[PDB]
C-alpha cells in the first residue's frame, strides 16, 4: 500500500497482500516466508498484549483529575498485599497460561487441528485464519474486514511505542506517566527531555 | 567473604597502598614552583589517584591479604559486573562483527571474479550490510532453525 | 493422541494396549529395543502399583511414615517390628539372606522364558480366577492396567519428591497440611524462596 | 574521480582508516571513563 519513505522501492517479498503492509523492512528480516509467517503472529500477539498493558497502566492513574478511586501507581502495585501470596498466584498463572499458549501454538504449525473442543466434542470453532480465531472469541459477530485489521495493527504499533515510552520515562524521571504530561503542559518550552 | 576475602573499604593494606602512592607522587612536587605546569599535572595525577581509590572502594570489590582487588567469576549475583555483563557485551559485539563478515562474503560469492571484490571493497554494499548486524542474534537463530546456516 | 495436532511416529500405530504415540526422543525406533521396553514398563507399573497400598495404609493407621521404618537397621542391633510386635528374625544379616535368595530364584526363572508374549502376560497358573477367557474383555482390561500403572508411577514420583522438600513428613501429613490452609501451603513457596 | 575513489577502497587504506577511527574512539572513551575494572550499572 503506502510507502513508509517516498523515493525508496518496496521489497519484493512484501507484496501488499497482508494487512497493514507499508513496505517497511530495511534490515530484511522477512526474506524467508517462514520468518514472515512467524513474525506476523508474533507482532499480532505482542500488540494485543501491549494495548491492554497500556490501558491498565494509564487509565487507573487518570483518577487524580477526577478523584474517584485510590490505587497506587503501576510500578508500586506489585508490593501491595493480596489475599494470596505471590507464589500461589504465579503458579496458577503459569498453569493456566501453559495450556492456553500450547493450545494456541498448535494452530500455527498445523492450522485447523485444534478447532474442536477436547471435552464436549460437539463444540467447534468455525474455520478461519491462523491469527484470527473467531467463533466464541467474536461474540458480537463484527465482520473482520481488512480495514478493521489495519486499524487493529496500527493501534497495536502505537501501543507498543506508548509502552516503551512509559517504561523509559519512569526510569529517568522517577514518576508516573500522567504527571510527566502535566509537567510538560505546565511550561512546554522548559520541560522536555532537555531539562535545561 | 568468599574464599576468605575482605571488602576493599575495610582493608588497611588498601589504604596503605593509597598513602604510599600519594606520598611518592607528592615528593616530586616539591621540586617545582606551585604555578608551574608540572605542578598542575602532578596535582591532577594525585586527584585522579584519590578518585580511583574512592571509586574502587565504592564498588564493593574484595581485597586479599596483599591489599589488591580480586575478581569472582563463579556466577554470584553480587559480582555479576566483573565478568558476566562485559562478557555478554563482548559476545554481542563479536557476533555482530562475524555476522557482518559472513554476510559480505556470501553476498559477493555469485560474482564473476569474487576474489577481486575482496581486495577492493565494494563500499556501498558493505555500508548497506553493516547496519544489518544490529539484529544478528535473531537472524542467526532463524537461519539455524530453517537449516540454512550449515552448508550442505 | 497424547497431543492433538502432532504427527505420530511410524512405529506407533495405536494398536498396542495403552499406545498414545508418545515418543519425543525416539527411544523406540529399533524393533528389538521397543519389545523389551514394554516388558520393563509393565514390570515397573506392577511393582509401583503394590507400593502405593503399602505406603499409605501403615501411615494412615499411625505406625509411622515410609522412611521411619528403615532407620532401625542403621542402629547396631536394631530389631524389626510388625503391627507393633517385634519379630524374632528381624536381625539385619538374616533379613538380607532371605531377601536375596528368595528373589534371585524368581527373577532368574522369569529371565529364562523366551516367548515374548509370556514375558508380559504369561497366563496359566498366575490367573486362577479365569479372567482371560474373553478376548474382548481382555483388551479393555489391558488398557485399564496400563492406564493405572503410569498413574501409580507418577504417584510414587510425587511421594519421593515431597520427602526431599519436607524431611521427616509423610504423604498423608502433606495432604493434611495442604488441606488446612490451601492458599499458603502449596508448591509455590518451595519453587521460589 | 572514479580512479581516485577506487584507490581509497583498497584493503590497506581502508584498514588504516578504520583502525585509526577505532583507536581514536577507544582513546576518547578511556579518557572520559578512566580506570574501569567492573561494570557498575
Ligand atoms: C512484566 C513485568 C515487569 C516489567 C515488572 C517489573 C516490576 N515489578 Mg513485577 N513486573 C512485571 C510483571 C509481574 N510482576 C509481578 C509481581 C511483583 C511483585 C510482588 C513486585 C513486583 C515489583 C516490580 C518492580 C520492580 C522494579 C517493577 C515495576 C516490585 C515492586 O513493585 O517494587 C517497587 C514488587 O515488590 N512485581 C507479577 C505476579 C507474579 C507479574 C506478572
Ligand atoms: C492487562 C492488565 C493487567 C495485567 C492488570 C493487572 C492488575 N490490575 Mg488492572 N486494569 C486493566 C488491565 C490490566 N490490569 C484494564 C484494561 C483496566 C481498565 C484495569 C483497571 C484496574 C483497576 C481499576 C484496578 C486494577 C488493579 C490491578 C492489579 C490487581 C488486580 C488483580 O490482578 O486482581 C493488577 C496488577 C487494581 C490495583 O492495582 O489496585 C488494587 C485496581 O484497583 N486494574
Ligand atoms: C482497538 C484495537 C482492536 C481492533 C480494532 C480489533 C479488531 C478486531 N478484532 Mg481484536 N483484539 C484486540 C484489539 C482490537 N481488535 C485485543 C486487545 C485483543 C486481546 C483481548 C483482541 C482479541 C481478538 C480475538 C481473540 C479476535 C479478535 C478479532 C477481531 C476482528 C473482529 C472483531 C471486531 O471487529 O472487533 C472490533 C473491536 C473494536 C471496534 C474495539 C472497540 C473498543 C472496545 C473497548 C477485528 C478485526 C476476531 C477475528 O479477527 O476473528 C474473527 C477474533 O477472533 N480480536
Ligand atoms: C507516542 C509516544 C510518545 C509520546 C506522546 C511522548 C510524550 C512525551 N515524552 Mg516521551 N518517549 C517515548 C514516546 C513518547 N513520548 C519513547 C518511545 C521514549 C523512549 C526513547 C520516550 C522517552 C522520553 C524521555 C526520556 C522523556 C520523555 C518526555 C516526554 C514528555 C515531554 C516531551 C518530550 O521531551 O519529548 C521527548 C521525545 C522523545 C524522547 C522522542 C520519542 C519518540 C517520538 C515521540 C515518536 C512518536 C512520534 C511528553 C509528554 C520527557 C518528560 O518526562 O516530560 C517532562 C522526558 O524526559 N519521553
Ligand atoms: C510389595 C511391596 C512391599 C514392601 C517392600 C513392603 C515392605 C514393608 N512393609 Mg508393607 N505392605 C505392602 C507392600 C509392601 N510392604 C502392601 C501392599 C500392604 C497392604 C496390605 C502392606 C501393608 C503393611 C503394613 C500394615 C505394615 C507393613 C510393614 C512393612 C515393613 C516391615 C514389615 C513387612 O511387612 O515386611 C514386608 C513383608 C511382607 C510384605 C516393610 C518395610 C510394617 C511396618 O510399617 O513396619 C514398620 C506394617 O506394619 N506393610
Ligand atoms: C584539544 C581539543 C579537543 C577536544 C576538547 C576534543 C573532544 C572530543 N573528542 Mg577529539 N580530537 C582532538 C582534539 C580534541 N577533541 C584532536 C586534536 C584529534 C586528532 C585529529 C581528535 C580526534 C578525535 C577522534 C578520532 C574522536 C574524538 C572524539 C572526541 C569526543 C569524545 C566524547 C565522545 O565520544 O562523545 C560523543 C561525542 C560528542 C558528545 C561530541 C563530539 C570529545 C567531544 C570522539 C568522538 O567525537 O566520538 C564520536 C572520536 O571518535 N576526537
Ligand atoms: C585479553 C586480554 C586483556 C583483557 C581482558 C584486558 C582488559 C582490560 N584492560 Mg587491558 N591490556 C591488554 C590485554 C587485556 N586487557 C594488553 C595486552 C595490554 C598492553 C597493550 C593492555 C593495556 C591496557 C591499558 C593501558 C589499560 C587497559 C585497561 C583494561 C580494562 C579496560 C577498562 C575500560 O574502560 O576499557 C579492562 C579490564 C585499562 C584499565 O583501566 O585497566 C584497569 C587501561 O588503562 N589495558
Ligand atoms: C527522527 C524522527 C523519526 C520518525 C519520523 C516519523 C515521520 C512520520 C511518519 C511516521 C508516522 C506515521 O506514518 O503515522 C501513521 C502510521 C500508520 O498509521 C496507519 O497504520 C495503518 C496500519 O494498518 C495503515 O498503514 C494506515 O495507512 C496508516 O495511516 O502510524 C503508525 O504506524 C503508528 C506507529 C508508528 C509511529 C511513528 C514511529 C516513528
Ligand atoms: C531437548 C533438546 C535435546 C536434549 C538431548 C540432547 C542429546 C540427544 C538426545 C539423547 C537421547 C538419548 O537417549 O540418546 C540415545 C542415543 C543412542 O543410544 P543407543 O544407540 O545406545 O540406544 C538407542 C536405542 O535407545 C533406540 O531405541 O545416544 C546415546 O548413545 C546416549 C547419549 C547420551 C549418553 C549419556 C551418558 C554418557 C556417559
Ligand atoms: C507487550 C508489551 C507490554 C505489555 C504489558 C503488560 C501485558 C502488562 C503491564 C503491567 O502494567 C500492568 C498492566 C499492570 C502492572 O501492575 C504490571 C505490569 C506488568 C507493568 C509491550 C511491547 C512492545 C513492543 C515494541 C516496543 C516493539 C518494537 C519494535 C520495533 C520498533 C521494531 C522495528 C523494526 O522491526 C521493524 C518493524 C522492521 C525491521 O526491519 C527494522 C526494525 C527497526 C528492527
Amino acid at each position: 500500500k503506502g510507502e513508509w519513505l517516498p523515493g525508496l522501492a518496496s521489497p519484493d517479498y512484501l507484496t501488499g497482500s497482508l494487512a497493514g503492509d507499508n513496505g517497511f523492512d530495511p534490515l530484511g528480516l522477512a526474506e524467508d516466508p517462514e520468518n514472515l509467517k512467524w513474525f506476523v503472529q508474533a507482532e499480532l500477539v505482542n500488540g494485543r498484549w501491549a494495548m491492554l498493558g497500556v490501558a491498565g497502566m494509564l487509565l487507573p492513574e487518570v483518577f487524580t483529575k477526577i478523584g474517584i478511586i485510590n490505587v497506587p501507581e503501576w510500578y508500586d502495585a506489585g508490593k501491595e498485599q493480596y489475599f494470596a501470596s505471590s507464589s500461589t498466584l504465579f503458579v496458577i498463572e503459569f498453569i493456566l497460561f501453559h495450556y492456553v499458549e500450547i493450545r494456541r501454538w498448535q494452530d500455527i504449525k498445523n492450522p485447523g487441528s485444534v478447532n474442536q473442543d477436547p471435552i464436549f466434542k460437539q463444540y467447534s470453532l468455525p474455520k478461519g485464519e491462523v491469527g484470527y480465531p473467531g467463533g466464541i472469541f467474536n461474540p458480537l459477530n463484527f465482520a473482520p474486514t481488512q480495514e478493521a485489521k489495519e486499524k487493529e495493527l496500527a493501534n497495536g504499533r502505537l501501543a507498543m511505542l506508548a509502552f516503551l515510552g512509559f517504561v523509559v520515562q519512569h526510569n529517568v524521571t522517577g514518576k508516573g506517566p500522567f504527571e510527566n504530561l502535566l509537567q510538560h503542559l505546565s511550561d512546554p518550552w522548559h520541560n522536555t527531555i532537555v531539562q535545561t | 567473604d568468599i574464599s576468605g576475602l575482605t571488602p576493599c573499604k575495610d582493608s588497611k593494606q588498601f589504604a596503605k597502598r593509597e598513602k604510599q602512592q600519594i606520598k611518592k607522587l607528592e615528593s616530586s612536587l616539591k621540586l617545582y614552583a606551585p604555578e608551574s605546569a608540572p605542578a598542575l599535572a602532578l596535582n591532577a595525577q594525585i586527584e585522579k589517584t584519590k578518585r580511583r581509590f574512592d571509586n574502587y572502594g565504592k564498588y564493593g570489590l574484595l581485597c586479599g591479604s596483599d591489599g589488591l582487588p580480586h575478581l569472582i567469576v563463579n556466577g554470584d549475583q553480587r559480582h555479576w559486573g566483573e565478568f558476566i555483563t562485559p562478557g555478554i557485551l563482548f559476545l554481542y559485539i563479536a557476533g555482530w562483527i562475524g555476522w557482518v563478515g559472513r554476510s559480505y562474503l556470501i553476498a559477493i560469492s555469485g560474482e564473476k571474479k569474487p576474489a577481486m571484490k575482496e581486495i577492493i571493497i565494494d563500499v556501498p554494499l558493505a555500508s548497506r550490510i553493516i547496519f544489518r548486524g544490529f539484529i544478528w542474534p535473531v537472524a542467526a537463530y532463524r537461519e539455524f532453525l530453517n537449516g540454512d546456516l550449515i552448508a550442505k | 493422541h497424547w497431543m492433538p495436532g502432532e504427527p505420530r511416529p511410524a512405529y506407533l500405530d495405536g494398536s498396542a494396549p495403552g499406545d498414545f504415540g508418545f515418543d519425543p526422543l525416539g527411544l523406540g525406533e529399533v524393533p528389538a529395543n521397543l519389545e523389551r521396553y514394554k516388558e520393563s514398563e509393565l514390570i515397573h507399573c506392577r511393582w509401583a502399583m503394590l507400593a502405593v497400598p503399602g505406603i499409605l495404609v501403615p501411615e494412615a493407621l499411625g505406625y509411622g511414615n515410609w522412611v521411619k521404618a528403615q532407620e532401625w537397621a542403621a542402629l547396631p542391633g536394631g530389631q524389626a517390628t510388625y503391627l507393633g510386635n517385634p519379630v524374632p528374625w528381624g536381625t539385619l544379616p538374616t533379613i538380607l539372606a532371605i531377601e536375596f535368595l528368595a528373589i534371585a530364584f524368581v527373577e532368574h526363572q522369569r529371565s529364562m522364558e523366551k516367548d515374548p508374549e509370556k514375558k508380559k502376560y504369561p497366563g496359566g497358573a498366575f490367573d486362577p480366577l479365569g479372567y482371560s477367557k474373553d478376548p474382548k474383555k481382555l483388551e479393555e482390561l489391558k488398557v485399564k492396567e496400563i492406564k493405572n500403572g503410569r498413574l501409580a508411577l507418577l504417584a510414587f514420583v510425587g511421594f519421593c519428591v515431597q520427602q526431599s522438600a519436607y524431611p521427616g513428613t509423610g504423604p498423608l501429613e502433606n495432604l493434611a497440611t495442604h488441606l488446612a490452609d490451601p492458599w499458603h501451603n502449596n508448591i509455590g513457596d518451595i519453587v521460589i524462596p | 574521480m572514479r580512479d581516485l575513489k577506487t584507490y581509497l577502497s583498497v584493503a590497506p587504506v581502508l584498514s588504516t582508516l578504520w583502525f585509526g577511527s577505532l583507536a581514536g574512539l577507544l582513546i576518547e572513551i578511556n579518557r572520559l571513563f578512566p580506570d574501569a575494572l567492573t561494570f557498575p550499572f
